[PDB]
């Protein structure tokens, strides 16, 4: 129905936000690793 | 009228022992909301009268589990309610009067430590729903989303094992059966809204299949909660 059709795009639309929002926590991910591989590089050091 | 009388009679010299009352209580649960309705319909002081006799009877602390069985026929028959519209009433018998009041009295007893909690429970016991108070309340159902998923989601189960029931009862489509139907999607759609652990459960235990179903329902009403409680599910 068109009622089910709008509340597709709606569910869908959100759907992408999720997925922007964990590709920038994999990315966080990433700037936290390096920092804590720089960190680990001073008690190397 | 005469034969109601003396039917009536009887049932409260029956009841006067404890032991027959106690008895007569498991007997039928539904015979203290027939009397209390036959009371409230006849206008007779005597009849009246017997009818509040008889009904105290079966509360009263003579009887075993006077408490548990006044609490049950509050909750069932609303008690409370029909005591306190007699009590408003105005009777021309005193004695009457007095029974009535005493029956209020001894109903707002058992209404105050009793709560909404307990007036859903028999509710759902009794696979009965008609809009109560306590489903239209967001306040209850937000304070009351931790009890329905307790004991693993307990009330949750019951809830999913009604609404699959007036599916079964869904060819009928009795306004009463559409009713409920209709109580139980929007409770279903509250427990899924608040407690979202609940959904997986529902969805586990044939709720979304419930719901899919009563989507084709030929009731406005009944087609109408369940797409609701479609959005709610995975819906805008």
């Amino acid at each position: 129905d068109e009622l089910n059709k709008m509340q597709a795009f709606i569910r869908k639309e959100a759907e992408e936000k999720a997925k922007e929002i964990q590709l920038k926590a994999d990315q966080e991910y990433e700037i936290e690793k390096t920092n804590i591989v720089r960190n680990e590089t001073n008690n190397i050091d | 009228i005469q034969l109601q009388y003396h039917s009536l009679l009887l049932i409260w010299l029956l009841t006067f022992n404890p032991v027959f009352a106690n008895e007569l209580v498991q007997k039928y649960l539904s015979d203290f909301l027939d009397l209390l309705k036959l009371v409230k319909i006849t206008i007779k002081e005597k009849v009246s009268r017997l009818c509040i006799s008889i009904i105290l009877q079966c509360c009263s602390t003579r009887v075993k589990q006077h408490k548990k069985v006044i609490k049950q026929l509050l909750l069932l028959g609303n008690a409370l309610p029909t005591v306190q519209s007699l009590s408003e009433r105005k009777y021309s018998d005193e004695e009457l009067r007095q029974d009535i009041s005493n029956l209020k009295e001894i109903l707002e007893n058992e209404y105050q430590e009793l709560t909404s909690f307990d007036e859903y429970v028999a509710e759902l016991d009794s696979k009965l729903l008609c809009w109560s108070p306590p489903h239209v309340d967001n306040g209850f159902w937000s304070d009351n989303i931790d009890e329905f998923k307790k004991d693993n989601y307990k009330i949750f189960r019951q809830l999913i094992e009604l609404l699959q029931a007036k599916v079964r009862n869904g060819d009928v489509n009795a306004k009463q059966e559409k009713i409920i139907i209709q109580v139980a999607l929007n409770d279903i759609t509250h427990v899924v809204e608040l407690l979202p652990e609940s959904i997986d459960v529902l969805d586990k235990t044939g709720g979304k299949a419930d719901i899919m179903e009563l989507l084709n329902h030929s009731d406005s009403r009944v087609k109408y909660e369940a797409l609701k409680a479609t959005q709610a599910i995975i819906g805008y």
